[PDB]
C-alpha cells in the first residue's frame, strides 16, 4: 500500500466539486520534480510525444500518459522547476527548422544556433519523428561515396543510401575516419551532417575548427548535444539530424549524415526509461531499444525518381534522392556480442572494424580486413576501382595465412615468398596520413601500381616515399589524365596503356 | 459503435477500459482513430475491472487518453488464397505495393490451433526438390523444417528462388515468403529479382520491416503461416520461407519485456519454448496436404548452446550449410556436403540404396579432405595408387554436385536442369562403383544427370 | 495497514469540514461510512474487482444518511483508488486531528483501586500543564497492580506502580 | 539415440509380462505419431499406455502428464504387478515449470529455475519403487497375497554440448 498522487489539496478540491473536468484540458500543474523528469496533474488532452510548454520558454516531451498524471522529460535545465507551476500543452509534435541555410551553422538538437553567428534562415519545419519510405519507394544503391581512404574505398565500398557501421574500441580513429569522410565530400554534390551525442564541448569545438581549416564547414551542418545537456536532448539529437538530412533526400539530392556514439544515445534513452520506471531488459536497456536504433537507421535510404516527383509536386522530376548514414559504435573490450553492438550490427548494411592492435602497430588507419565487410559491394564502386580492388582483396587474403610462416619464411617455396612480400607491401601501402584524402584518380593510380607488380623491386621501407613521388610526378606532368579519371572513373585499354606509360616513365626517376 | 476508452499510453503498450459485460477476449483486435488513420491494437492481457492491455500494431504517437476504441470481435484477419500471389503485404494483410486492393475471397484469423493427432498424415514421404546436393545428402521430408546456416554471398536467395520455381512448376504447389525483420533495401532487391526471374507470380510475399514496432515483427510470421495453411487446405504442397526465426524470437522477447513479465535464462522470455512450438507445430503434413518450411537460422555468438539455437534445433529436421569456400571453386549451389545433415537419411526412411550411396559419398569426401593435407604437406608422390583413385573419384564427385539452375541462366548462360532422386542416386552409385571412371573430370561439372555427362564427354 | 494511506483523506476531510464549520456531521457520516464497510456482504463486494464507478454507485445506494454533495464526493474519490477499506482508519485519524485542533487530550489512569475526586483533580491539573491542553481522564483500575498508579497520555507514560518498582529493583541484579 | 534405447526396452517387454507406459512431454506431434506407429507395428502397442503432451499444448498440461503416468503405473504397482514407465524429456517438463513459475513472479534460483525444481522431480521419481507383499496385501484389502508390486522408470534428460555438470542433469 502506497499513495498514488493522493494529496490533501487535490482531494479537497474533489470534495468540493467532483466534476473537475469542467476546467480546460489544455493545462495542468507539476506535482513532482526529480532527476529531470516531472509528473504533471491534468493535461487531459496530452498525446504521446507532444511538446509541453514550461515557464521560462522551456519544453518537455510527454512520454508516459498514465491514468492520473503525465510523465514528461525536461529538454533543458530543470533544477529551478517547482511543483505547482502551471503548464500548457501546445498541440505540436517536436519539430526542428530545416533548409539550406542551416549549412555551416552549429545548432543544438532544438535547432537553436549556438555558434553565435545570428539567427537561422530556414525553409520551414519538419517533425523530428517520421516514418521511413516504404519498400516500393526505395531504389537500389549503385552510386559511390568516396571516403578518401585507400583501404575503405578499395575493399569496403560505401554507396549513396547505404548504412555503414563504424565500430571499434576507444581511441582507434573512428571520429577521424568519419570527419575525413566528411572532408572528402567538400567538392562533391553530397552534403554532410555531423551529429555529436554526449561529446564534451571542447572536442566539438576542435572538430569544427578542423572542418573550417580544410574548408568543409561550408558544406556541413553540426548538431551538438554535449555531455552536460539533458538526457532527452542527447537521445532526441540523432533524430533531429536525420530530419534535417531528410530535407535533401526528398527533394532529390544526396546527403551524408554521421551519428557519433550511438551507444551514448542508447545510454541516454536507458536513463530516461529507468527514471520513468519502465520495465528493464537485458543489461538494463528497455525492451524497445532495438526499435529505437532500427527506426532511426531505416530512414537512411535511396528513393526512386517517382517518390521525389510526388513529394515535390512535380517540381523535380529526373532526380533520385539519398541519405547515407555512418553510425559510430564503441566496443568496450573488443566485444561485439554486447547488446547495443549486436543490434546495430544486425541493422546496418556493413561494418568497418577498427582494431586497437593494428592502431598500435604501424598501420594508422587500423581498418581490419577479413572481418570488415560491405554487403552492397561492387555496385557502390566505380568501374576502375571495381576492376582494381579484387587484386588487393585476394592479395590480403593470401597474405593473412602466410603471416604465420613469416617467422621462418627463409625456407619456403619462392611462389609463397613472392606472395608474402606482395602482401606485406600492399599492407604497407594501405596506410595513410590523417586529413589527407586522395581523389579516385590517385587511389586508382597507386592501386594499379601495386597490382601490376611495379612494387616488386621496391623495398618495404620505401613504399611511402615511392607513393608520394609518384603522386607528385603525375600531378606535375599528367594532370589531364587524372582529370579524366576523376570525371568518369572509366576503365579500358586506352586507359591501361596510358597508366602503363605513366608508371614506366616514372620508374626511370627516383 | 465504439465502446471502450483509452486510459494509459506507455510507449507501444496501450490500456483500454471497456464496460464490464463487454471485455474483449485475448488476441482480439481493436482499432482507434490516430488522427487521420485507423490504428489496430492486439489484446494481450485482461486485467481486472474491465481494463485490457494491448500492443499497438503501429506508431503509438499522437494517441490521447479517452479516445474511443472499436472492439472488432474477431482476431486479426488477413486475406488468403490465389489473390495474394505476387502481392506484398504487411502483418495486417494490407497491400504494401502500390498495386491496388487485393481481390480477396476469404479472410482468416491468424491465431488457430495445430492439426489434431487424428488429422496428421499416416506416412513419411520425401519432397523431391530436384537439386542433386539437397536431394541426396539432406533429403526433405514433406512437412519437415529445414534450416539454412549459410552466410552472405553464398547464393542463398538464388537457392530460395530455385526451390520456389521447382515447387511451382515440377510440382503443383505455391510458396509463401515471410520477411520477419527484413531490411527494406533487401526486400526491394528481392522483389525486383523475383520479378526479373519471373517467379513472382508463383509466390506470395508478406513483409515485416525492422522499422515496425515489435508486435508487427512478432506476428508477421503468423500471417504467412495462415496463408500457407489456406493453400494447404486446397490440397497442394506448400513451401513456407521464414527469413529469420531468430528475429521472431527477439521480437517475442521485446514484446514480453514491454509487457513486464519476468525474464528467463540469458534474458529470453519465459514463454520462449511455447512461442516456438506454436509456430513450428502448425507446419506439418495433414491428410489434405503439407506445408514445408525453409528457415534461415542465426547463432547469436556462434554459441550453439544459447537458448534460441537450442530451442530451434529441436524442431529442425534437416540442416543445409552454405560455405563461401565451395563457391570459390565455382561450384554452385555452394552447399557443404560434409556438414549438411538430415535425420531422414536413414535406411528405414529413404531405403537402403539411398542410405548406402550417401554414406559412401560422405566417406569418400572425408577421405579426400584427409588426403589433401598429405598432398599439401608432402606432395602427390606420397600417395599410393589406391589413394590416387579415391582422390580422382572425390574430385569427380565434388564436381558432379554442381548444377545449373533455371533462375541462374542469366549467369551461366546454360539451360537449367531438373534431376530426379533416382537419377542422381544412380549417377553417384555409378561413380563410386567405378563405372564412368574413364571420363574427364570436367565432364561432370555443371552437367546435370550422368546420361548428360557421357554426352558431354563425347565432345569435351 | 491502511494507517498511512488514510492520512491524506482524513486531513482533506477535516480541512473541508473546518472551512464549512460542520465537523460533527462529518464525524457522524464517517462513522456511518465505516459501519457499512464492515457488513459481511459489503465486505465481499468490496473485495471483488468491480469497476470503481459501479462499486461507488453501489456504495452510495447503501447510504442515505450521507451529505451527498460532499460525502458522495469523498466516497467516489476513495473508490477511484480502491481505498474504501481505509474508512475505519480515516475516521480514527479524523477524530485525532479534531482533538488536536480543539487542543484536547484523552488520558487513561490505571491504579490498584478507585481514586478519590481530589486525586483525579490534581492529576488533571498536572496533566493540563504538562501538555498545555485540556484533558479528559478515564479510570481503568486493574486487578494486577497491587499499589500505585499509572498515567498514560498519548504514548508518554509515568509509572508509580509498586509492580513497576518491584521489577525496576530486580533489574539492579 | 535416447528415445530409441527406451522404445526398444518397451518392445522387449512385449512378452515379459511387464506393463509399459510412454509419457511424451513437449515432443513434436509427428514424432509421437511415428513412435505410436512403430509400437503398433511390432505389436507392443497392445501392452502400452501412451500419454501425450505435444510441444504446442499449454504448459500446465505438460506437468500433469508425467504425474498422471506415475499414477497409472502406481495402479499396477499397488495392485501387485509390474509396470515400466519411460518419461520423455523430463527436461521439457522443467522448462514448463519455469514458465508457470516466472509467470507467477516466483524468484528464480540458479540459471532461471525456481528452488522448487528439485522437489518437482524428486516427488515424481520417488514413486517408482518395489513394495513388499505386506503393503500389497494392506492396499488390496487382502485380495492379493504374497506378490510384490514394482514400477520401473527410465527418465530422459538432454544435455547441451555433453555438459553433464549442468544444473538440471
Ligand atoms: N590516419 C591517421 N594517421 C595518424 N594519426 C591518426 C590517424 N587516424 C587517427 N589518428 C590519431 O589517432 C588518435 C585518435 O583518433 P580519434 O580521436 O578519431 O579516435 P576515436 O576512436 O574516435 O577515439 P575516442 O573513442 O576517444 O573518441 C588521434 O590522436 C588522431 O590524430
Ligand atoms: N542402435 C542403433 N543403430 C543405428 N542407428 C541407431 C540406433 N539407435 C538409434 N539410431 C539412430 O539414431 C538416430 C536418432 O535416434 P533418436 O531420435 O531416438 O535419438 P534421440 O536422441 O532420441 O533424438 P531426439 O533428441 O531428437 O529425441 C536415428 O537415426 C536412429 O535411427
Ligand atoms: N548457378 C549459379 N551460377 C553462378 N553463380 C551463382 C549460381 N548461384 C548463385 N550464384 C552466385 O551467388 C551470388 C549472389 O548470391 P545471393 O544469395 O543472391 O547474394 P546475397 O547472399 O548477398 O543475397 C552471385 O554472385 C552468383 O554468382
Ligand atoms: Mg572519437
Amino acid at each position: 500500500q502506497l499513495n498514488s498522487t493522493e494529496i490533501s489539496e487535490l482531494i479537497k478540491q474533489r470534495i468540493a466539486q467532483f466534476n473537475v473536468v469542467s476546467e480546460a484540458h489544455n493545462e495542468g500543474t507539476i506535482v513532482s520534480v526529480s532527476d529531470g523528469v516531472i509528473r504533471i496533474h491534468g493535461l487531459a488532452d496530452a498525446m504521446q510525444g507532444e511538446m509541453i510548454s514550461l515557464p521560462g520558454n522551456r519544453y518537455a516531451i510527454a512520454l508516459n500518459l498514465e491514468r492520473d498524471s503525465v510523465g514528461a522529460v525536461v529538454m533543458g535545465p530543470y533544477a529551478d522547476l517547482a511543483e505547482g507551476m502551471k503548464v500548457k500543452a501546445t498541440g505540436r509534435i517536436l519539430e526542428v527548422p530545416v533548409g539550406r541555410g542551416l549549412l555551416g551553422r552549429v545548432v543544438n538538437t532544438l535547432g537553436a544556433p549556438i555558434d553565435g553567428k545570428g539567427p537561422l534562415d530556414h525553409d520551414g519545419f519538419s517533425a523530428v519523428e517520421a516514418i521511413a519510405p516504404g519498400v516500393i519507394e526505395r531504389q537500389s544503391v549503385d552510386q559511390p561515396v568516396q571516403t578518401g581512404y585507400k583501404a575503405v574505398d578499395s575493399m569496403i565500398p560505401i554507396g549513396r543510401g547505404q548504412r555503414e557501421l563504424i565500430i571499434g574500441d576507444r581511441q582507434t580513429g573512428k571520429t577521424a575516419l568519419a570527419i575525413d569522410a566528411i572532408i572528402n565530400q567538400r567538392d562533391s554534390g553530397i552534403k554532410a551532417i555531423y551529429v555529436a551525442i554526449g561529446q564534451k564541448a571542447s572536442t566539438i569545438s576542435n572538430v569544427v575548427r578542423k572542418l573550417e581549416e580544410h574548408g568543409a564547414l561550408a558544406n556541413t551542418i553540426v548538431v551538438v548535444a554535449t555531455a552536460s545537456e539533458s538526457a532527452a536532448l542527447q537521445y532526441l539529437a540523432p533524430y533531429a539530424g536525420a530530419a534535417m538530412g531528410e530535407y535533401f533526400r526528398d527533394r532529390g539530392e544526396d546527403a551524408l549524415i554521421i551519428y557519433d556514439d550511438l551507444s551514448k544515445q542508447a545510454v541516454a534513452y536507458r536513463q530516461i526509461s529507468l527514471l520513468l520506471r519502465r520495465p528493464p531488459g537485458r543489461e538494463a536497456f528497455p525492451g524497445d531499444v532495438f526499435y529505437l536504433h532500427s527506426r532511426l537507421l531505416e530512414r537512411a535510404a535511396r528513393v526512386n525518381a517517382e517518390y521525389v516527383e510526388a513529394f515535390t509536386k512535380g517540381e523535380v522530376k529526373g532526380k533520385t534522392g539519398s541519405l547515407t548514414a555512418l553510425p559510430i559504435i564503441e566496443t568496450q573490450a573488443g566485444d561485439v556480442s554486447a547488446f547495443v553492438p549486436t543490434n546495430v550490427i544486425s541493422i546496418t548494411d556493413g561494418q568497418i572494424f577498427l582494431e586497437t592492435n593494428l592502431f598500435n602497430a604501424g598501420i594508422r588507419p587500423a581498418v581490419n580486413p577479413g572481418i570488415s565487410v560491405s554487403r552492397v559491394g561492387g555496385a557502390a564502386q566505380t568501374k576502375i576501382m571495381k576492376k582494381l580492388s579484387g587484386g588487393i582483396r585476394t592479395a590480403l587474403a593470401q597474405y593473412r595465412e602466410l603471416a604465420a610462416f613469416s617467422q621462418f619464411a627463409s625456407d619456403l617455396d619462392d611462389a609463397t615468398r613472392k606472395q608474402l612480400d606482395h602482401g606485406q607491401k600492399v599492407t604497407e601501402l594501405l596506410k595513410q596520413k590523417q586529413y589527407a584524402p586522395m581523389s579516385v584518380a590517385q587511389q586508382s593510380l597507386v592501386l594499379f601500381a601495386a597490382e601490376r607488380g611495379y612494387l616488386a623491386d621496391v623495398e618495404l621501407s620505401k613504399i611511402g616515399s615511392f607513393e608520394a613521388a609518384l603522386l607528385a610526378y603525375v600531378d606535375r606532368d599528367h594532370a589531364p589524365l587524372m582529370q579524366e579519371i576523376n570525371q568518369t572513373g572509366g576503365y579500358n585499354d586506352e586507359i591501361e596503356g596510358k597508366l602503363k606509360g605513366i608508371l614506366d616513365s616514372f620508374k626511370a626517376t627516383q | 459503435m465504439a465502446t471502450g476508452k483509452i486510459v494509459q499510453v506507455i510507449g507501444a503498450v496501450v490500456d483500454v477500459e471497456f464496460p464490464q459485460d463487454a471485455v474483449p477476449r485475448v488476441y482480439d483486435a481493436l482499432e482507434v482513430q490516430n488522427g487521420n488513420e485507423r490504428l489496430v491494437l492486439e489484446v494481450q492481457q485482461q486485467l481486472g475491472g474491465g481494463i485490457v492491455r494491448t500492443i499497438a500494431m503501429g506508431s503509438s504517437d499522437g494517441l490521447r487518453r479517452g479516445l474511443d476504441v472499436k472492439d472488432l470481435e474477431h482476431p486479426i484477419e488477413v486475406p488468403v488464397g490465389k489473390a495474394t500471389l505476387g502481392r506484398i503485404m504487411n502483418v495486417l494483410g494490407e497491400p504494401v505495393d502500390m498495386k491496388g486492393e487485393i481481390g480477396e475471397e476469404e479472410r482468416w484469423a491468424i491465431h488457430r490451433a495445430a492439426p489434431s493427432y487424428e488429422e496428421l498424415s499416416n506416412s513419411q514421404e520425401l519432397l523431391e526438390t530436384g537439386i542433386k546436393v539437397i536431394d541426396l545428402m539432406a533429403p526433405f521430408a514433406k512437412g519437415g523444417k529445414v534450416g539454412l546456416f549459410g552466410g552472405a554471398g553464398v547464393g542463398k536467395t538464388v537457392n530460395m528462388m530455385e526451390l520456389i520455381r521447382n515447387i511451382a512448376i515440377e510440382h503443383s504447389g505455391y510458396s509463401v515468403f515471410a520477411g520477419v525483420g527484413e531490411r527494406t533495401r533487401e526486400g526491394n532487391d528481392f522483389y525486383h529479382e523475383m520479378t526479373d526471374s519471373n517467379v513472382i507470380d508463383k509466390v506470395s510475399l508478406v513483409y515485416g520491416q525492422m522499422n515496425e514496432p515489435p508486435g508487427n515483427r512478432l506476428r508477421v510470421a503468423l500471417t504467412g503461416l495462415t496463408m500457407a495453411e489456406k493453400f494447404r487446405d486446397e490440397g497442394r504442397d506448400v513451401l513456407l520461407f521464414v527469413d529469420n526465426i531468430y528475429r521472431y524470437t527477439l521480437a517475442g522477447t521485446e514484446v514480453s519485456a514491454l509487457l513486464g513479465r519476468m525474464p528467463s535464462a540469458v534474458g529470453y522470455q519465459p514463454t520462449l519454448a511455447e512461442e516456438m512450438g506454436v509456430l513450428q507445430e502448425r507446419i506439418t503434413s495433414t491428410k489434405t496436404g503439407s506445408i514445408t518450411s525453409v528457415q534461415a537460422v542465426y547463432v547469436p555468438a556462434d554459441d550453439l548452446t544459447d537458448p534460441s539455437p537450442a530451442t530451434t534445433f529441436a524442431h529442425l529436421d534437416a540442416t543445409v550449410v552454405l560455405s563461401r569456400q565451395i563457391a570459390s571453386l565455382g561450384i554452385y549451389p555452394a552447399v557443404d556436403p560434409l556438414d549438411s545433415t538430415s535425420r531422414q537419411l536413414d535406411p528405414l526412411v529413404v531405403g537402403q540404396e539411398h542410405y548406402d550411396t550417401a554414406r559412401g559419398v560422405q566417406s569418400i569426401l572425408q577421405r579426400y579432405q584427409e588426403l589433401k593435407d598429405i598432398i599439401a604437406i608432402l606432395g602427390m608422390d606420397e600417395l599410393s595408387e589406391e589413394d590416387k583413385l579415391v582422390v580422382a573419384r572425390a574430385r569427380k564427385i565434388q564436381r558432379f554436385l554442381s548444377q545449373p539452375f533455371f533462375v541462374a541462366e542469366v549467369f551461366t548462360g546454360s539451360p537449367g536442369k531438373y534431376v530426379s532422386l533416382k537419377d542422381t542416386i544412380r549417377g553417384f552409385k555409378g561413380i563410386m562403383e567405378g563405372e564412368y571412371d574413364h571420363l574427364p573430370e570436367q565432364a561432370f561439372y555443371m552437367v546435370g544427370s550422368i546420361e548428360e555427362a557421357v554426352e558431354k564427354a563425347k565432345k569435351l | 495497514e491502511f494507517i498511512t494511506v488514510a492520512r491524506p483523506y482524513a486531513k482533506a476531510a477535516f480541512d473541508f469540514a473546518v472551512e464549512h464549520q460542520s465537523v460533527e456531521r462529518w464525524q457522524d457520516m464517517l462513522a456511518f461510512a465505516a459501519e457499512v464497510t464492515k457488513n459481511e456482504q459489503m465486505a465481499e463486494l468490496l473485495s471483488g474487482a468491480l469497476a470503481p464507478e459501479t462499486l461507488a454507485e453501489s456504495f452510495i445506494a447503501v447510504a442515505g444518511e450521507q451529505l451527498d454533495e460532499n460525502g458522495q464526493n469523498l466516497i467516489r474519490v476513495m473508490a477511484e483508488n480502491g481505498r474504501l477499506n481505509a474508512l475505519p482508519d480515516v475516521l480514527e485519524q479524523f477524530i485525532h486531528l479534531r482533538a488536536v485542533s480543539e487542543a484536547t487530550a484523552e488520558v487513561d489512569v490505571i491504579s490498584a483501586a478507585a481514586l478519590s475526586e481530589q486525586q483525579l483533580a490534581k492529576i488533571s491539573a498536572a496533566m493540563e500543564k504538562r501538555l498545555s491542553r485540556k484533558v479528559k481522564l478515564n479510570a481503568k483500575i486493574d486487578k494486577s497492580v497491587m499499589a500505585g498508579v499509572i498515567i498514560r497520555a498519548g504514548d508518554m507514560v509515568i509509572d508509580g506502580s509498586v509492580r513497576g518498582r518491584l521489577e525496576r529493583l530486580a533489574d539492579v541484579l | 539415440g535416447k528415445t530409441a534405447l527406451a522404445i526398444d526396452a518397451i518392445i522387449n517387454q512385449r512378452d515379459s509380462g511387464i506393463k509399459a507406459i510412454y509419457v511424451a512431454i513437449g515432443q513434436k506431434a509427428s514424432t509421437i505419431s511415428n513412435v505410436v506407429r512403430k509400437l503398433e507395428e511390432h505389436g507392443a502397442l497392445a501392452n502400452t499406455i501412451v500419454v501425450v503432451a505435444t510441444a504446442s499444448e499449454s504448459a500446465a498440461l505438460q506437468y500433469l502428464a508425467p504425474y498422471a503416468g506415475a499414477a497409472m503405473g502406481e495402479y499396477f504397482r499397488d495392485r501387485g504387478e509390474d509396470a515400466l514407465i519411460i518419461y520423455d524429456d523430463l527436461s521439457k517438463q522443467a522448462v514448463a515449470y519455469r514458465q508457470i513459475s516466472l509467470l507467477l513472479r516466483r524468484p528464480p534460483g540458479r540459471e532461471a529455475f525456481p528452488g522448487d525444481v528439485f522437489y518437482l522431480h524428486s516427488r515424481l521419481l520417488e514413486r517408482a519403487a518395489r513394495v513388499n507383499a505386506e503393503y500389497v496385501e494392506a492396499f488390496t484389502k487382502g485380495e492379493v497375497k504374497g506378490k510384490t508390486g514394482s514400477l520401473t522408470a527410465l527418465p530422459i534428460i538432454e544435455t547441451q554440448a555433453g555438459d553433464v555438470s549442468a544444473f538440471v542433469p
